[PDB]
């Protein structure tokens, strides 16, 4: 927690490094996830399962 | 006996001096990383960024190597 | 670097007197045909070289550079401006 | 106590424009400040009323500054009154950058305002070039071609910037739509950057012709200033008149008049005037990038006035070096102008490049070494 | 530029046989050009002010010699708005042009400047 | 303690990771509006005869 503290938080430079590379990994993997979760919920329903027909 | 202090000027400019400004270089080195995670992040949405940067990433780079079906793009 | 009125930011000021007449006592023009003549020309004549140095230097190269010009592209110009070129 | 001071509304305009304290010595060239605002209210209201009548799509624009010449009543005057106070604005933006810079306006204490006042004329060049696209004739969509594609000299993204800004793969429709929205909204911008100076310059307050402080000697400007404006807003509307009125195309191009047309490109496609310096400045170099990077840096190097300028005297009233050297600074900025709208040919190719090294030389050399040599003479000369 | 600079550069020019010769008539020239005296200016009446060291050293004038120059500013600025060159007295004669300003600018700026050797002295 | 801090600038640190998150999906899609629409896009193919087209 000191270890934690003092590599990524104390510096207002490497606070905001941290942050903005989260922010990196959370918006892909947040898009991966709802992109998932979205076609589970609408199966069958979408263009992309319909599609092999044609 | 000491008949003088011992010191002397060490060489700066506009109120700066190279022991401070040392100290100060690895925290623009982060503030540097800071602002390239940043501004990479901004253009992620470029195609071209994705072309020539993002996708040749080891392991992690394919998840910017994604092709519309020629079935599904009217252009 | 400016105060205001009352603390206008002047060093301490003593010993001038100033005195002036009201708008209404004055003749506006007064001695308006000597500035007109003898003022304006003092006030040229000790500008004139700063004016005319520069702006006739600035003509003479254009003029030179537009003749050249306006002659490589005559038919007797036809062997200067193939080497121009 | 006085309700233009206790209130505090009423208490901003006073600190502005009645109570605030003006040198006693402020000459003629003091006047293009007003002079500017006049060009401003001018360009907006003509502005907003064209706004009224004219359609920014590509099929109809060039026809609708037909019809606010020939059906809008009085549509032709408030159209060559646009075109024209276009110019004036330049005018009057070239002669107050002018005394700035003769009169040392740019020293401490009023580097701010006049950083500033460099981005304010960044941002006209932007309003005047978009303005100038939206009638859409021969030189607007040229005009626009061009002056877009020196984004692409950009590297890796260059290319990607200039269809962004043209949304396709040409200058066309989207490109006009946006740039109409654009020019409505640069001068509300603009004006909020000409408050922004003036506020910052209220600190010091006007300099003067003398180059010394005022603090000693103060007037009100009202009502001083305001009957000596009025000389110079009635000068102004005299030259506006003439042009409107008598001469309202000697300013432009005749290939304006002509609807775009994207396969032609006509003979010569030069710049509105006011901007033929700073392409002069950008043919000189051969490089794409290294042209573009110095038309960029001509504007962008007023802002080391402050620094380069050593002189221990503000302005150039008793410094006969310093005024020569001003002089052919001033001369040679004309000169540009000149060869921006010749042909490149032989010889004005080389005379451009010299000219651009006189150009930057006066910031980086001349200014440096005629300023400090000025210093030692007032020294040793007064001994 | 600072007054310190400029007066010792000065001072290493009139030290020079060759260089005095040479910069000693130019910049009498130079004086008479400038024409600061044809409005009853004396040279150290040009010197920007709008700075902490420049009003420190004002502040240390003697007063009459600050009441003095507040006069000789007042009566410049008055022949400037007039459009009109001093005559007779108001002339500042060579003589009368004395650097009464740069002794107290050299040394609020001599303090000025050992302070900031000083912050960036390293004890050795 | 350390531990004690750390928790509130994770709070603050999450809220900060979210607001940029966010800002720069609200700024991709926005600013999206100015690249060609589709109908730009649509345009993309002529067809031209050569036989008119003589020599030179
Ligand atoms: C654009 C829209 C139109 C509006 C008009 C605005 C223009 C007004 C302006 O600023 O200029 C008038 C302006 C008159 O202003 P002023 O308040 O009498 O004096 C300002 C200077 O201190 C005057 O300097 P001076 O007192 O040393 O007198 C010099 C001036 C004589 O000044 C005059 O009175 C004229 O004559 C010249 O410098 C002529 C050059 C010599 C060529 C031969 O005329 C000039 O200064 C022109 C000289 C510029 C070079
Ligand atoms: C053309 C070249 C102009 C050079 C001017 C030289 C000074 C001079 O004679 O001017 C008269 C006057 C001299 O006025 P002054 O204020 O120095 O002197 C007044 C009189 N005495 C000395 C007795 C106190 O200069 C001006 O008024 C200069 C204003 C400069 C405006 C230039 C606009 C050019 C735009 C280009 C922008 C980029
Ligand atoms: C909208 C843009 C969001 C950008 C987030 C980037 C990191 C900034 C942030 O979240 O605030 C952390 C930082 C600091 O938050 P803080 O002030 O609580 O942290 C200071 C104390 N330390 C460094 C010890 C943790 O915020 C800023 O510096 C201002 C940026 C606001 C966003
Ligand atoms: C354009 C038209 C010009 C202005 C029209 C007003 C008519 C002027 C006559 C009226 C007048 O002289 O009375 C003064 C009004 O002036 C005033 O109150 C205004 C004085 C001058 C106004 C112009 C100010 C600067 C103009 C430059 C434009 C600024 C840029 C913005 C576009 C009173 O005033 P007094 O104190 O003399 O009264 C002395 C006694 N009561
Ligand atoms: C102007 C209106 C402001 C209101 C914002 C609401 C959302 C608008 C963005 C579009 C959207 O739905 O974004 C989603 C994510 O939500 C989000 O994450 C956005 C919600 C965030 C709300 C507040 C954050 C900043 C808003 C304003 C700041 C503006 C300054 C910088 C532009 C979809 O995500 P996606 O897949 O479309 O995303 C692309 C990268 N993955
Ligand atoms: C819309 C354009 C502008 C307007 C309306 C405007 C207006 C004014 C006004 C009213 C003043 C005070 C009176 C005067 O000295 O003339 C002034 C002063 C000043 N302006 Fe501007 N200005 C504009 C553009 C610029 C630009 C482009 C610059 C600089 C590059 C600039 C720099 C200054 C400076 C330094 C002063 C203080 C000069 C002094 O009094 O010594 N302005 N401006
Ligand atoms: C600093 C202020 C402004 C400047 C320098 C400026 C400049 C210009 C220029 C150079 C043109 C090309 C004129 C032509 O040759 O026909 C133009 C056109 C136009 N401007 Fe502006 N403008 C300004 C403010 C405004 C404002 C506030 C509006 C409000 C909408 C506006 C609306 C227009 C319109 C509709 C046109 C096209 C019609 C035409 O060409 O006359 N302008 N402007
Ligand atoms: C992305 C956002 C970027 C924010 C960047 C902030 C960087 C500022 C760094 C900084 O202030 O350095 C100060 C240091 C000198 O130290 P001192 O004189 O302040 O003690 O200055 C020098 O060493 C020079
Ligand atoms: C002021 C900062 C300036 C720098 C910022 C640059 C922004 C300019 C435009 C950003 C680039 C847009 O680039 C493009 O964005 C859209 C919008 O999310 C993405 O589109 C993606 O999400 C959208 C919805 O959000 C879906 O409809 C689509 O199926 C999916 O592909 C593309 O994957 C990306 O290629
Ligand atoms: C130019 C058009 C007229 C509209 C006014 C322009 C709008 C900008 C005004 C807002 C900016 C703040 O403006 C600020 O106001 C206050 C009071 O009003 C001024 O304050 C000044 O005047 C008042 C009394 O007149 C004194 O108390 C004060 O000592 C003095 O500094 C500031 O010098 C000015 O910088
Ligand atoms: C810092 C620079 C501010 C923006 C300047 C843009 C306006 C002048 C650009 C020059 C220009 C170029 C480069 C140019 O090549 C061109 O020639 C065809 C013109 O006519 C359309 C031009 O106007």
């Amino acid at each position: 927690a000191t270890t934690f503290y003092n590599v990524f938080v104390k510096r207002n430079s490497a606070f905001v490094a941290t942050i903005l590379a989260s922010a990196f990994v959370f918006d892909m993997t947040f898009e991966t996830a709802i992109d998932n979760f979205w076609d589970r919920i609408n199966a069958g329903k979408q263009w992309k399962d319909i599609r092999h027909k044609y | 006996y000491v008949k003088k202090p011992s010191y002397k000027i060490v060489p700066h400019f506009l109120g700066f001096n190279i022991p401070t400004v040392s100290k100060w270089i690895p925290i623009f080195g982060i503030w540097g990383a800071a602002a390239g995670i940043g501004a990479l992040f901004l253009i992620e949405g470029v195609p071209r960024t994705r072309q020539d940067i993002l996708s040749k990433i080891p392991i992690i780079g394919e998840h910017w190597i994604r092709e519309i079906p020629a079935s599904d793009n009217p252009f | 670097y400016m105060g205001w009125w009352g603390h206008m930011g002047s060093p301490p000021q003593k010993g001038i007197a100033g005195y002036t007449i009201s708008p209404f006592a004055a003749r506006p023009f007064a001695g308006v045909v000597h500035a007109a003549i003898f003022n304006t020309f003092r006030r040229t004549k000790n500008q004139a070289l700063f004016v005319i140095l520069p702006v006739s230097f600035f003509y003479y190269v254009w003029t030179q550079a537009s003749e050249k010009n306006e002659w490589l592209y005559t038919k007797a110009g036809r062997h200067e401006l193939a080497k121009a070129l | 106590m006085a309700l233009r001071k206790k209130n505090s509304l009423l208490n901003m305009a006073n600190s502005y424009v009645l109570d605030s304290p003006q040198p006693s010595n402020l000459n003629y060239f003091w006047n293009f400040g007003s002079l500017l605002a006049l060009c401003l209210v001018i360009q907006l209201a003509t502005g907003i009323t064209l706004a009224m009548h004219y359609t920014s799509h590509a099929s109809l624009a060039f026809d609708s500054v037909e019809h606010i010449m020939r059906d809008v009543n009085f549509g032709w005057f408030i159209r060559y009154a646009h075109a024209n106070t276009a110019s004036f604005f330049f005018i009057c933006i070239y002669a107050h950058m002018g005394r700035n810079i003769y009169y040392g306006s740019y020293k401490t204490p009023r580097v701010l305002p006049w950083s500033i006042g460099v981005i304010i004329f960044l941002l006209l060049i932007i309003t005047a070039f978009m303005g100038y696209v939206l009638v859409f004739g021969q030189m607007s969509l040229w005009g626009a071609t061009v002056i877009c594609n020196l984004v692409s000299a950009i590297p890796w993204l260059g290319e990607d910037i200039v269809h962004f800004l043209w949304g396709g793969f040409s200058v066309g429709n989207p490109t006009l739509q946006r740039f109409f929205a654009l020019h409505y909204l640069m001068p509300f911008v603009l004006a909020v950057f000409a408050l922004l100076h003036l506020i910052a310059l209220h600190t010091a307050g006007s300099s003067n012709p003398l180059g010394i402080t005022s603090n000693v000697d103060k007037l009100s400007m009202h009502p001083y200033y305001s009957f000596k404006d009025l000389i110079t807003v009635f000068a102004f509307l005299l030259m506006f008149t003439l042009f409107v009125f008598f001469s309202p195309d000697k300013l432009g191009h005749p290939d304006n008049y002509i609807p775009a047309n994207p396969m032609v490109t006509p003979a010569s496609i030069v710049p509105e005037w006011y901007l033929l310096p700073f392409y002069a400045i950008l043919r000189a170099i051969p490089d794409k990038l290294g042209g573009v990077i110095a038309m960029v840096a001509a504007i962008l190097i007023l802002l080391i006035l402050p620094i380069v300028d050593r002189s221990i005297i503000r302005g150039n009233a008793f410094k006969p070096i310093s005024k020569l050297l001003f002089g052919f600074f001033i001369c040679n900025f004309l000169l540009l102008g000149v060869l921006g709208q010749v042909h490149i040919e032989p010889p004005f190719i080389v005379l451009g490049q010299i000219c651009t090294i006189f150009y930057f030389s006066y910031f980086l050399i001349l200014l440096p070494m005629v300023s400090t040599i000025e210093n030692i003479f007032f020294y040793i000369g007064s001994l | 530029a600072s007054i310190t600079s400029v007066v010792k550069t000065s001072e290493l020019i009139l030290k020079s046989p060759l260089l005095s010769k040479i910069v000693v008539p130019l910049a009498k020239t130079y004086v008479k050009f400038s024409g600061y005296r044809q409005l009853g200016f004396k040279m150290n009446d040009l010197i920007i002010e709008e700075t902490p060291n420049m009003q420190l050293a004002l502040r240390r004038l003697p007063p009459t010699e600050s009441y003095d120059r507040v006069y000789r500013l007042i009566r410049a600025t008055q022949f400037s708005l007039s459009h009109k060159l001093a005559t007779g007295n108001d002339i500042t004669k060579p003589e009368e042009d004395d650097h009464y300003l740069i002794p107290y600018i050299l040394d609020v700026e001599a303090e000025a400047f050992e302070k900031d050797a000083l912050d960036n002295l390293e004890v050795v | 303690t350390d531990a004690n801090r750390l928790f509130s600038y994770f709070m603050i640190g999450s809220f900060g990771m979210l607001s940029a998150a966010g800002a720069k999906a609200t700024v991709q899609d926005f600013l999206s509006n100015m690249s060609a629409s589709a109908d730009v896009l649509a345009m993309a193919k002529v067809e031209v005869k050569l036989g008119a087209i003589p020599l030179g």
